[PDB]
């Protein structure tokens, strides 16, 4: 069974870099080579098929490359839209294999989130659970700290955090923090606050709320 | 040309499932079909193929004996039998096609569905929704959403004022409660200057509980 070993694992380059990515096939694989992209949730599409020849559809910017067992699909230059999870395969023998993928991450200029806050509803305060959202929207890096204060008092264990993949516009991120609360629990306070903590801010923001 | 993947969702260790793979636009006959995975944050694992004419198959180790690829040339239809499920074979399953008679790269997949394999039960999101701030800046950018609580399993599909609006838009992946339950939410920002005038609703859809909620997110 081929084995195909992918570099990188991981990339970010800018908006108008060649990036380039290997594939190194175990034993020989002719011109037998497919390179798909993956976007989050989509299935992968086509690009490369038999190593040089670039799919129908498939803007020219793409182009792949056979030096012996190493493959080579290239993005001339960068667009924002090219963010995915890029696999090579080698179909020469059954299993047709998969190296384990490229991650390209975009990279532009640092970009502050914009933080909002929303109370738990009424309609599930009824059913005895409150759940509080601070939500991050379009920052970038990717990389931030939410902290949440009950009354002034910092808090742990009691909130969930989800972050989106990329947008393949702006190549920003955004993300969701919630702290969860016994309406019992909720009911026994009335600040609610979440400081935010990311490089496009030269001071943390808090987002806040008096519970009424 | 289509491929669209059926008869996948929740099923319980050792237990069978039945996946379809309905073709359009081209003759089944014509081409190996592929059933290839994906595992939660994982990649690519080919798991099997047919040639429909004669139906000579191929399978891969992990899954050779348990499942079984087959095809029905009348509906344009491909089948994965799979039995003895465990918490490996837990993943997406696309279902694709090689090109013609030497060009054998997989030109086209379907969306993929979701395998879950718990026997864990089923059980139906809550929807509340996450309404725009009164102090809504004087005129500038709001946001508003719909929480989306405690369903089992994946997927759920969240669409805004039906298909009508998608600039904005961030369904955030979905976070798993110490619970053994799912949640996630969805948000939209939009020009503070429209709250009361335009109407934001948002459709929830999860097919494993056959549930279709179209909350109306209003200030407050």
């Amino acid at each position: 069974d081929i084995q195909m070993t992918q570099s990188p694992s991981s990339l970010s380059a800018s908006v108008g870099d060649r990036v380039t990515i290997t594939c190194r096939a175990s034993q020989d694989v002719n011109t037998a080579v497919a390179w798909y992209q993956q976007k989050p949730g989509k299935a992968p599409k086509l690009l490369i098929y038999s190593a040089s020849f670039l799919y129908s559809g498939v803007p020219s910017r793409f182009s792949g490359s056979r030096s012996g067992t190493d493959f080579t699909l290239t993005i001339s230059s960068l667009q924002p839209e090219d963010f995915a999870t890029y696999y090579c395969q080698q179909h020469y023998t059954t299993p047709p294999t998969f190296g384990q993928g490229t991650k390209v991450e975009i990279k532009r200029t640092v970009a502050a989130p914009s933080v909002f806050i929303f109370p738990p509803s009424d309609e599930q305060l009824k059913s005895g659970t409150a759940s509080v959202v601070c939500l991050l929207n379009n920052f970038y890096p990717r990389e931030a700290k939410v902290q949440w204060k009950v009354d002034n008092a910092l808090q742990s264990g009691n909130s969930q955090e989800s972050v989106t993949e990329q947008d393949s516009k702006d190549s920003t991120y955004s993300l969701s923090s919630t702290l969860t609360l016994s309406k019992a629990d909720y009911e026994k306070h009335k600040v609610y606050a979440c400081e935010v903590t990311h490089q496009g801010l030269c001071s943390p923001v808090t987002k806040c709320f008096n519970r009424g | 040309v289509q491929l669209v993947e059926s008869g996948g969702g929740l099923v319980q260790p050792g237990g069978s499932l039945r996946l379809s793979c309905a073709a359009s636009g081209f003759n089944i006959k014509d081409t190996y079909i592929h059933w290839v995975r994906q595992a939660p944050g994982k990649g690519l694992e080919w798991v099997a193929r047919i040639y429909p004419t004669n139906g000579y198959t191929r399978y891969a180790d992990s899954v050779k004996g348990r499942f079984t690829i087959s095809a029905d040339t009348s509906k344009n239809t491909a089948y994965l039998q799979m039995n003895s499920l465990r918490a490996e074979d837990t993943a997406v399953y696309y279902c694709s096609r090689w090109g013609g008679d030497g060009f054998y790269a997989m030109d086209y997949w379907g969306q993929g569905t979701l395998v879950t394999v718990s026997s864990a039960s089923t059980k139906g999101p809550s929807v509340f929704p996450l309404a725009p701030s009164s102090k809504s800046t004087s005129g500038g950018t709001a946001a508003l959403g719909c929480l989306v609580k405690d369903y089992f399993p994946e997927p759920v599909t969240v669409s805004w004022n039906s298909g009508a609006l998608t600039s904005g838009v961030h369904t955030f992946p979905a976070v798993l409660q110490s619970s053994g339950l799912y949640s996630l939410s969805s948000v939209v920002t939009v020009p503070s200057s429209s709250l009361g005038t335009q109407t934001y609703i948002c459709n929830v859809n999860h097919k494993p509980s056959n549930t279709k909620v179209d909350k109306k997110v209003e200030p407050k």
